[PDB]
């Protein structure tokens, strides 16, 4: 009878309001995903700011980071469900260009260049923290090891003119530095076309303007994505 | 490892097999004998449809 | 006159079809339907209804050169008008400040903008402009006061348009001059933030590696160009007395009312709109 | 040594496979009436997730159904009249598989914090959580009121004890992830198909792999048992369907096109057993005849990708979902 639909109609109205309420805090909130190769610094960098997830908040917007580690497949099939993250963060261990572990910035760099060529992943943009700064410059300043070695074109590489060093640089580290980051860039440029972009950034696990660095660099991507759709860019 | 494969294959090997043609035949006879009660290959009537 | 007829036959024709292919399409598919999108329901709905109870009647009564309807249908036919053009123009102001808001104010644009508010906007701009049209002309507070007019008004198939120095005024500025200051604002703004992104991309990957400005050309360009001169004749011709021609006040309107049959070309080019099109 | 002994050992199956091969079911079923043309619309159409859609299981009354949802939420619908009657809050928020015990009384769920949850409908909160599996859940079956099947990415696939939550057994020998899984009617056997292109049918109360079919080219994404409990379909993301058969243990029949080139993502049988429904990458499901691998119809009432699909016990309704996080009844 009548009795029974009366009550369906109001569990049915309590759960939509309660959908309702939940779907204003569900599409104010952004996520980002972390990735990094072994040993380069993931769990040093997200402590000071199956799967792990933390929350924090940022002139007053929620973010909310996840680190997939349960699983340590060579392919990955889970890698499909993040198809509507802002940002995807790349961490990679730039001072480690003479471990055996091909070299370990190689696996890196073939790392980053299947993620960034991936059915699913074609509208995400990456933010890349190029870690262990001081360890490179402590390698490249002793003469033990040289990157023609194990790199042979960066004998005929030159620094470009549009950098910036630091007054405690030394001529041949920010050689180095750009040189590494121009190789992450250049797999980063030819693929794609507008639709997504890379950060990178230089990082050592003392600093902490990285929240801010995540901030400036979601915002800067929801607000070219916003530009590109109504065609102004 | 090579052992526990040599195994399972030995294991795997011995197996009786009947023939396509009957298997066949018994997938077409009962496709025939249940082809009466199915909903969605004859349409039904509006009367007993419960979303219709 | 031959071609008279066969030239403003395809106007009606061209307005009624765009829009209705628009609003058609908008509520056919579920996807289609966000917040953007209402804003423009309205506009098309205004542009609808310019075309289709302004635009057969008012060539009518060019081409019979005398109004054949009484004395109530002249006025209700004046007040639409009014009411059609404030609606229609108001609703690009909106649209311009919603973009506005969408890219300088990114993070918090998605709690600033709901169905709900947009829904009390429509509402409150749709009141602006009833307020604006129908409650002075139905009132008599728009009359002027010459001979001629008082003439003009007596003879029932004589319908012509006479109004005081301050309605011509008023209506003009809150029809057409205070939105133009908000849109040319708003645009230079988003215009600003799309160079700092452009010089900001080139500064970051310039080694290995026009559309704003002429999008915000058209957008601009079309709007002022089918507009602007008629607001400016619309005051010259109470300021100064025998300096402004009849022929030459119905044509710039009537240039005006086009710009109806241009909105969906402008408002709508987008690959969903475009697939909604094909599959319709 | 041993390597030459399995070569020789694959070589004496292969050879012992094809003496069987007498006839071929597309000879046999030459001169039966075709099924025509089938068109179905849409009767109901079910909304309030708040993201894509990954799992769905049909009721065992064939009028309440469950779905999941990336949103964290786990809802309990009612197709006949299109009202909510619960919605269960995850902890985490990925989730990849759903099921709905025979009896309705609880509802298991699980993803990528590898752990199986069960919760009490008729008391809703957690009851059990099974942990111990190294990758996440792909798949749980519900073979009865306190047991339960669950595979993961670690290559392997148990069964459980939900008094006690405790693995009784577990299955190994695929070396890729296990993607799917189906149980037959009479709940003895079942089969899984995984990552590295083949399937395995397995033993519930011995716990021995009994046959092995290898005939895709790449990954399995779903499968399912024939009606009579002697056959099974697979789906695979080469755009190709096959049908096997256990008793002669080969292929019979393939199901292509040459207008598809997008992956599989579901399966499902019909009651009779004589259409076979599968969703599609390209946002479309297509309808085939299992006696004749010719099309016989197609739904394309989705905006997005057809991630589930699931046929009622009766046969009056078939239900899919997609991932623009709506759900249609068919019929
Ligand atoms: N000296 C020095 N060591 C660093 C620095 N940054 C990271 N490390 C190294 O990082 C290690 C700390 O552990 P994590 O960085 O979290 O490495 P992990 O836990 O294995 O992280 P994953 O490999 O990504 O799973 C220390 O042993 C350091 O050797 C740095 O700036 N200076
Ligand atoms: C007869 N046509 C009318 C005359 C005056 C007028 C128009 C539109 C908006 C206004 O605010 C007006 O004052 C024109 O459409």
């Amino acid at each position: 009878q009548r009795n029974e639909e009366k009550a369906q109609r109001e569990a049915n109205k309590k759960i939509e309001k309660q959908l309702q309420k939940d779907k204003q805090v569900y599409r104010a909130t952004h996520r980002l995903l972390l990735l990094g190769a072994g040993e380069s610094g993931k769990s040093t960098i997200v402590k000071q700011m199956g799967i792990f997830e933390t929350k924090f908040q940022v002139d007053k917007v929620n973010f909310h980071m996840f680190d997939v580690g349960g699983q340590r497949d060579e392919r990955r099939k889970w890698i499909q469900c993040f198809n509507d993250v802002t940002a995807i963060i790349f961490v990679v261990a730039s001072s480690s260009y003479n471990m055996v572990i091909t070299n370990r910035l190689q696996e890196a760099l073939n790392l980053f260049k299947s993620i960034w060529n991936n059915r699913w992943l074609r509208t995400i943009s990456v933010i890349l923290f190029l870690n262990k700064q001081d360890l490179l410059a402590e390698k490249v300043l002793a003469g033990k090891s040289k990157i023609e070695d194990y790199f042979p074109e960066f004998a005929r590489y030159t620094t470009p003119e549009d950098a910036t060093p630091e007054p405690g640089e030394d001529p041949r580290v920010t050689r180095a530095k750009y040189f590494i980051r121009d190789e992450f860039l250049r797999i980063s440029t030819a693929s794609g076309d507008g639709r997504h972009y890379c950060y990178p950034h230089f990082t050592c696990a003392v600093d902490t303007e990285n929240i801010r660095r995540v901030f400036n660099d979601c915002r800067d991507i929801i607000q070219r994505m916003h530009l590109r759709q109504y065609e102004l860019l | 490892q090579a052992r526990k494969l040599v195994e399972q294959l030995k294991m795997e090997a011995n197996i009786d097999r009947i023939k396509v043609s009957k298997a066949a035949a018994d997938l077409m006879a009962y496709c025939e004998a249940h082809a009466k009660e199915d909903p969605l290959l004859t349409p039904v009537p509006a009367s007993e449809n419960p979303f219709r | 006159v031959v071609g008279m007829g066969i030239v403003m036959s395809l106007i009606v024709l061209a307005i009624v079809f765009g829009n209705v292919l628009v609003i058609t399409a908008i509520a056919k598919f579920e996807r289609l339907q966000t917040v953007t999108n209402y804003f423009i329901t309205s506009l098309a709905c205004a542009d609808l209804v310019m075309g289709l109870a302004v635009v057969p009647f008012g060539a009518a009564h060019i081409l019979t050169k005398t109004w054949t309807f009484g004395n109530f249908w002249c006025e209700f036919w004046t007040s639409i008008d009014v009411l059609c053009v404030t609606a229609s123009i108001e609703t690009l102001c909106v649209i311009a400040v919603d973009r506005y808001f969408a890219i300088t104010s990114p993070f918090k644009y998605q709690s600033l903008l709901t169905k709900n508010k947009a829904r009390v906007i429509i509402l409150m701009v749709w009141i602006v402009s009833g307020l604006t049209s129908f409650l002075p002309i139905q009132m008599h507070w728009y009359r002027a006061t010459h001979q001629e007019a008082i003439n003009c008004y007596a003879e029932e198939t004589c319908c012509d348009f006479f109004t005081n120095q301050a309605y011509a005024i008023a209506s003009s500025i809150v029809s057409f001059y205070v939105p133009l200051v908000i849109m040319v604002f708003v645009y230079s703004r988003v215009f600003q933030e799309a160079k700092r992104q452009l010089q900001k991309i080139d500064k970051s990957e310039g080694r290995f590696h026009h559309k704003a400005l002429k999008t915000l050309g058209i957008i601009m360009g079309t709007f002022t160009l089918c507009w602007l001169p008629f607001f400016i004749v619309n005051i010259v011709h109470v300021i100064q007395d025998n300096l402004i021609r009849k022929e030459v006040y119905i044509l710039l309107n009537w240039i005006g009312y086009v710009n109806s049959g241009f909105n969906p070309l402008i408002y709508c080019r987008s690959p969903d709109f475009r697939i909604a099109f094909q599959e319709l | 040594q041993l390597r030459q002994e399995a070569e020789q050992l694959k070589n004496q199956i292969r050879d012992a496979r094809k003496a069987c091969a007498d006839a071929t079911l597309s000879q046999i079923t030459n001169n039966i009436d075709p099924v025509g043309r089938i068109q179905m619309r849409t009767r109901r159409t079910l909304r309030g997730h708040l993201a894509k859609i990954y799992a769905m299981h049909w009721g065992t009354d064939s009028r309440l159904l469950v779905s999941a949802s990336q949103d964290g939420k786990l809802i309990i619908w009612d197709s006949y009249t299109t009202n909510k009657v619960h919605a269960i809050p995850l902890r985490s928020s990925w989730v990849m598989t759903c099921a709905y015990a025979p009896s309705g009384n609880y509802v298991a769920c699980g993803g990528l914090d590898n752990i199986c949850s069960i919760y009490n409908l008729k008391t809703v909160r957690v009851s059990r959580e099974l942990a111990g599996h190294t990758g996440y859940l792909s798949c749980c079956r519900f073979l009865d009121d306190n047991q339960i099947v669950t595979s993961s990415g670690d290559t392997t696939c148990a069964l459980w004890d939900i008094e006690t939550g405790q693995q009784t057994t577990t299955f190994t020998g695929h070396t890729g992830d296990v993607m799917s899984l189906s149980l037959a009617p009479d709940t003895r056997l079942f089969v899984s198909g995984a990552c590295d292109a083949s399937a395995k049918l397995w033993d519930v109360r011995e716990g021995m792999c009994r046959q092995t079919f290898t005939g895709h080219e790449s990954d399995i994404n779903a499968i399912c048992f024939f009606p009579n409990g002697n056959a099974f379909a697979t789906g695979s993301d080469d755009a190709t369907c096959r049908l096997f058969d256990l008793r002669a243990d080969q292929e019979l029949m393939t199901y292509s096109h040459d207008n598809i080139i997008c992956g599989i993502t579901s399966v499902s049988f019909s009651k009779s057993g004589r259409l076979l429904l599968a969703g599609y990458d390209d946002f479309n499901c297509n309808v085939w005849d299992a006696l004749k691998a010719d099309r016989a119809g197609v739904l394309a009432g989705h905006d997005n990708r057809v991630s589930c699909l699931g046929v009622t016990d009766d046969g009056m309704a078939v239900a899919t979902g997609s991932w623009d996080s709506f759900l249609k009844i068919w019929n």
